[PDB]
RNA sequence: AGUAGUAACAAGAGGUAUACCUCUCUGCU
């Protein structure tokens, strides 16, 4: 016998076991270098397909753009990035149309937000680019040390606290032709242009751990003048997206499966002996290199059409500064020679001007072709939007195009209906013959043509509608299976004995309640975080046979007490813990059991050691960094 | 009211983003707020050329080709210590005044062994110079029984130099000093050599999914249960942990996480020395007395280590009882001594066997031994499948198919290929066998695997859609089948799963004529 | 990485960095052989460094002090044991917010009535 | 040599000066 567990999908449906088809139980792969190969690769891709666009030359920060929009209309199936701006217009006048109230109810509570937002909300968030370091910061740091160097000149507005006015400082900001910024020492001063450019930045990494890709990509991160529009711009579409009720985004849990099977209940129900009902699942290729940031200004202008003119200037700001924005090429590369036996580095700074003897054939292909948007170090990226960062601005404009598909818009022999979340969709077309199905289907794409968004031909398929997947919840004959988040490990996280006990038991809690997490693998999961962390704080149970450092007071302690059952886990005692008590702190479940001495000299508040959990000895402060 | 208006910089910056017909960014608000379409999508759409459609092909699983495999050399093994060839020296119930320390028990697994006999080289390392193995071995021997403490760092000497290739990263210049070499090139980029598919892991997951006589892996408790989901619960946990603890992935298991452990240990306490490390796992046996086994030895080197992928060399040398020479494509990387001779009175003869020693020189990274550290979710996730399935069938028949599926004691479940046929097993070789799967997931991870998964689920589900009678269709299948087979380059667990599902591909064309 | 950070820490002697005034509760040596504070610093903040036998040495020998106040300092926490344990359950039908983990599931889900 | 895979690790930052030196205890039955 031959083993092969594929040979499993011929008892049961392939969508009760696609769990298996998920190798998440190894180290995902990460990238080894420079990020410079992958961003220069982005830069030649994206300027490859919008290249019928106009270049002209920036006034300002003297970098060659490049404008798609308004362009020749495509001739083939590879994507292109010529969105007819009307088209666009028109998708967002029909969108207003169907949902009446929705573009002031939302443009009203963003006005709101707005005169009521601190600056310290920019605070909050994933990392942020530093140009007065040139270097990737925390979001605090890198905002304290842009209001310092806003204060040493003369730009003081954000005294006090707001953050509208912190964003008309930032605009204010560009008029200096003297900015001194105090590098590493000698206090150099920036010009007009090298200020502007360096406010225009957007810093490249390699995206590591990532599940699904053989080859690496790249990703960015904004710079710190440029959170703060995005932050109101991502607010107000973020308002308009919780309504749509064909937007996968932001809700999550139980309340995106009955959106699946909304539609699926919506889609088919009055179908005739003659409505057949078809289903799409899609992907789109290159998401990020086609959608131009000039439709998302067109976007936030008709969705602010009749609002105060502070605010569509203000929401306005951030298409605009994406429009202008520059990519810097990362951390350039490194030589060898094997004769001398030595190695050498060499920055992104020198990639323009070097000598090409260095390199091999596609990398010298690369900076040739790359050579002529240099400015400063960066590569101008005018067309074309990067990972991450308008990402309901995305869905809204997706939305449009299955808002297009009512029977009373469309009067023709089709129609359709369904979801679409980042850059993932589901479509569902109900025809009478199936040639108006492939009919539908030509109007959907060609529509899509339009705006930029390329439905991907080979990763998309279609059959009858009953089983699809929409960004990995598999719906088969109104039962979803969930596999969207990877699951996690659950060992502790590493802060003292209390807090890891109470992080993993909510921990288990919340992954029962959102990702499906079933009763006997939370089981198995409570016993694997318990195993774990007697290890990690070497407080194994009181009559073991192991020894470590603890084990001789763990010993005396587990003797010497008489209610066994009411010692912590970290003292040595039974773990308490099952499925119907993991909310509850582990001090609480023990207290009736405790004998009272043990507890007095467990909850003293004398001792000098000193989630939603107590405070006992075990909440101690670990060792620092020296 | 409130007020925002632009600076004259930001406003010629704003006169530059927008639709090339415009010039001012107020008259293209003005355009914007005081639009009213007439139909433009319609002119467009008779307009656009008629070559961009989305032309339907149907799907036909009767009439699709199988999967290619590359063509090469055979696929040669990569894994940190040996799978199904390595053999252990154990001591029942360890009472020897160490009682725990690794080099303790090292040393009174290895007191339990006679026969050392003088150390020759059976199989040579290709590019290697196998007297520094050798000597490695000669080394290590010698300064084991001269231990006296609880670790033992090695000695640098010139063939562990070599060994664990010390000095072999070139110096770190100024660019200004030498730029002008000759030689002087880029790092080499190439993509990876194909490799063919090679007939021994086939063995390996076949040996990985069969009940031992040891019990590995040993839970904690739980509290009181109450709930009748609790006890539903515990049934399904008692069952499947019955069935799948005896499994050699568990030892796998068990293995991964003592070397991973004691790598990063000996990585983050003592970065400098040359620390032997022992390869331990405690069982129980059925009876239920403790046994210490040993496998072999793993000679640290320096470990700098300061990124997530900064590789620490090391030495691994392990006893095992399998010939190199009957499947010598297997061990490219390996260099094979003969160390001893070995008894076994065993039910039918009483005879002797060499007893050989897998010397290789291996690296891995910090995050490589955090995910090994790790490798206990393979028991979270088999059970996440298994589980997942009672409750696909509890919902087309609304009951508790719990006990109806454990108490099935028949051979239901396909799970194999003889050249009978399709052959069937019950339940618990099904939980074996996912185990088995998940721990081949984490031991051969990488990206090519990542990339065949991933767009091999797709025609998964199209042939499922093609079953239901859904009939399915896609628009660009030769993309589908070029994005799956870009992904199959050299691991051999990737080549074995593309040879599953060809093989899959081949019983579902069969099974409807 | 934070998690491996305290895992190659607590494999270390002394891992906990306790206030400067524990010298003058619990002595040096153990009864046991383990010592239970040096005379180090932290980085910069004068606290002495210490080994996890000192928190297990007060568990076991502390200063027995009065505890009466939990009840009502921490008492949302007491008010969820005292709402799971006079509460009774019931069957599993196939087909509150607190304890959504435990009575609502993918497919089927649980009668609860909780305390009263 | 080896890990690995579209680019890296195979020690690096320094002092006197091509040789030394400061910094950057480990027990999962
Ligand atoms: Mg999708």
């Amino acid at each position: 016998m031959d083993v092969n567990p594929m040979l499993i999908f011929l008892k049961v449906p392939v969508q009760n076991a696609i769990s298996t088809t998920f190798p998440y139980t190894g180290d995902p792969p990460y990238s080894h270098g420079t990020g410079t190969g992958y961003t220069m690769d982005t830069v030649i891709r994206t300027h490859d397909y919008s290249s019928r666009g106009i270049w002209k030359t920036n006034s300002e920060t003297g970098a060659q753009q490049l404008n798609p929009i308004d362009g020749p209309l495509p001739e083939d199936n590879e994507p292109s990035g010529y969105a007819q701006t009307d088209c666009v217009l028109e998708l967002i006048e029909g969108l207003d149309r169907s949902h009446p109230g929705l573009f002031e109810t939302a443009c009203q509570e963003t006005i709101d937000a707005i005169q009521q937002t601190r600056v310290d909300k920019l605070t909050q968030g994933r990392q942020t680019y530093d140009w007065t370091l040139n270097r990737n910061q925390p979001a605090a740091t890198a905002l304290a040390n842009t209001i310092e160097v806003f204060r040493k000149n003369g730009y003081k507005l954000n005294e006090s606290g707001r953050l509208i006015d912190f964003l008309k400082d930032v605009l204010l900001s560009f008029e200096n032709d003297s900015m001194e910024v105090t590098t590493h020492k000698k206090r150099v001063k920036l010009t007009k242009k090298n200020y502007l450019i360096r406010a225009l930045t957007l810093n490249t990494m390699t995206k590591d751990a990532e599940r699904g890709k053989l080859k690496r990509r790249a990703i960015a991160t904004p710079g710190m003048q440029i959170r703060g529009f995005v932050y109101f711009v991502e607010l107000l579409a973020r308002n308009i997206c919780e309504r749509l009720e064909q937007s996968g985004l932001p809700v999550g849990g139980n309340e995106k499966k009955a959106k699946l099977a909304n539609v699926i209940k919506k889609m088919m129900a009055k179908s005739t002996d003659e409505e057949l009902s078809y289903t799409i699942t899609g992907d789109n290729t290159k998401w990020n290199e086609n959608q131009n940031p000039r439709i998302f200004l067109a976007m936030v202008l008709r969705i602010t059409a009749g609002q105060p003119e502070w605010f569509r200037d203000l929401l306005a700001v951030a298409p605009i500064m994406f429009s202008n924005k520059v990519a810097r090429l990362g951390r350039g590369y490194m030589f060898e020679s094997k004769s001398m036996h030595l190695r050498t580095q060499i920055s992104a700074e020198n990639l323009s001007d070097i000598n090409l003897r260095y390199f091999n054939e596609d990398t010298k292909k690369k900076i040739e072709k790359i050579r002529h948007l240099m400015v400063e170090g960066t590569a101008s990226l005018s067309p074309g939007m990067m990972m991450g960062m308008f990402n309901m601005l995305s869905t809204v404009l997706g939305v449009s195009v299955l808002n297009l598909g009512q029977r009373e818009i469309l009067k023709r022999t089709y129609w359709w209906d369904g979801l679409q979340s980042s850059d993932d969709f589901a479509l569902i077309i109900n025809g009478h013959f199936k040639e108006d199905i492939q009919q539908g289907v030509n109007h959907f794409y060609r529509t899509c043509k339009l705006v930029g968004i390329n439905m991907s031909q080979k990763k998309s398929y279609i059959n009858k509608t009953g089983t699809f997947e929409f960004t990995s919840f598999f719906y088969r004959y109104g039962f979803v299976a969930n596999f969207s988040m990877e699951l996690p490990s659950f060992g502790v996280a590493g802060n003292n004995e209390s807090a890891d006990m109470s992080i993993g038991t909510t921990v288990i809690k919340t992954n029962m309640i959102n990702n499906d997490l079933g009763p006997a693998t939370a089981q198995m999961a409570i016993q694997l975080f318990i195993k774990d962390y007697r290890y990690t704080y070497r407080c194994h149970r009181g009559d073991t046979n192991l020894e470590t450092r603890r084990t001789k007071s763990i010993k005396r302690l587990w003797t010497e007490t008489i209610s066994k059952a009411g010692l912590l886990v970290a003292d040595g005692g039974p773990n308490p813990y099952n499925l119907r008590n993991l909310h509850i702190p582990e001090v609480c479940l023990k207290w009736s059991l405790m004998d009272p001495d043990y507890r007095g000299r467990l909850c003293n508040p004398n001792n000098p050691f000193v989630y939603d959990a107590v405070a006992t000895t075990h909440s101690w402060t670990p060792k620092r960094n020296r | 009211e409130e007020e925002f208006s632009y600076p004259p910089t930001f406003q010629r910056l704003a006169n530059q983003s927008l639709p090339p017909s415009f010039k001012d960014y107020h008259q293209f608000k003005a355009y914007v707020s005081s639009f009213k379409a007439n139909g433009n999508i319609e002119a467009k759409l008779g307009a656009m050329s008629e070559k961009v459609n989305a032309q339907i092909e149907s799907f036909d699983p009767r009439t699709i080709r199988e999967l290619e495999l590359p063509e090469g050399k055979f696929c040669t093994q990569r894994s940190k210590f040996l799978l199904m060839d390595a053999m252990k020296l154990s001591v029942l119930n360890p009472a020897h005044e160490g009682e725990g320390i690794p080099m303790k028990d090292a040393k009174a697994c290895l007191d339990t062994f006679w026969g050392w006999k003088k150390a020759t080289i059976i199989k040579k390392h290709e590019k290697g110079v196998n007297t520094n193995y050798l000597m490695i071995w000669e080394q290590l021997l010698e300064s084991i029984k001269e231990m006296e403490g609880k670790f033992l760092n090695l000695k640098k000497t010139n063939h562990l130099k070599w060994g664990l290739g010390e000095g072999q990263a070139p110096e770190k210049m100024d660019f200004e000093d030498c730029k002008e070499v000759p030689d002087l090139f880029q790092y080499k980029s190439e993509p990876p050599e194909k490799r063919k598919l090679a007939s021994w892991i086939q063995s390996e997951f076949n040996k990985a999914s069969e009940l031992t006589n040891s019990n590995w892996i040993e839970f904690d408790e739980l509290g009181n249960d109450v709930a009748p989901i609790e006890h539903i619960a515990s049934r399904r946990r008692n069952f499947f942990t019955a069935e799948v603890s005896q499994c050699r992935a568990s030892e796998y298991i068990m293995k991964a996480v003592y070397i991973n452990t004691a790598l990063l240990n000996s990585s983050c306490t003592a970065m400098e020395e040359y620390q032997v490390i022992p390869i331990i796992t405690k069982c129980r046996d059925t009876s239920g007395q403790r046994r210490t086994n040993l496998y072999g030895f793993i000679i640290k080197g320096r470990s700098h280590l300061r990124n997530d992928t900064d590789v620490v060399n090391f030495i691994s040398l392990e006893f095992s009882l399998t010939d190199p020479r009957n499947e010598i494509h297997k061990w490219e990387k390996y260099c094979v001594l003969e160390i001893g001779d070995m008894e076994i009175r065993t039910s039918i003869s009483t005879i002797m066997k060499p007893v050989y020693l897998y010397v290789r020189t291996n690296g891995t990274s910090k995050i490589k031994m955090k995910w090994g550290m790790e490798m206990r979710r393979c028991l979270l996730q088999s059970l996440q499948q298994v589980e997942s399935m009672i409750e696909a069938e509890s919902a087309v028949k609304e009951k508790d198919m719990t006990e109806p599926f454990f108490r099935n004691r028949e051979n239901d479940w396909p799970i194999g290929e003889s050249p009978q046929g399709i052959e069937k097993g019950t339940i618990g070789k099904v939980c074996r066998v996912l185990l088995a799967k998940s721990v081949f997931n984490s031991i051969y991870a990488s990206a090519q695997l990542e990339g065949f998964s991933a767009e091999s689920r797709k025609l998964l589900l199209l042939i499922q859609a093609f079953r239901d009678n859904l009939d399915p269709g896609t628009f660009d299948l030769k993309g589908l089948y070029e994005a799956i087979e870009e992904c199959i380059i050299n691991d051999p667990w990737v080549l074995l799963n593309a040879s599953w599902f060809n093989s899959f591909l081949k019983a579902v064309q069969l099974s409807m004529g | 990485n934070p998690a491996l950070r305290m895992k190659w820490m607590m494999a270390m002697k002394y891992p906990i960095s306790a206030s400067s005034r524990i010298r003058e509760m619990i002595p040096e040596k153990d009864e046991d052989g383990n010592t239970l504070w040096t005379n180090t610093k932290d980085a910069g903040s004068n606290r002495v460094l210490v080994s996890p036998n000192a928190v297990t040495w007060w568990n076991r020998a502390g200063p027995v002090s009065d505890v009466v106040h939990y009840p009502r300092v921490y008492k949302m926490y007491f008010d969820r044991l005292e709402r799971l344990t006079h509460g009774t359950f019931g069957p599993v039908k196939f087909y509150y917010v607190e304890v959504l983990h435990l009575t609502q599931g993918t497919c089927w889900e649980q009668q609860y009535t909780p305390g009263g």
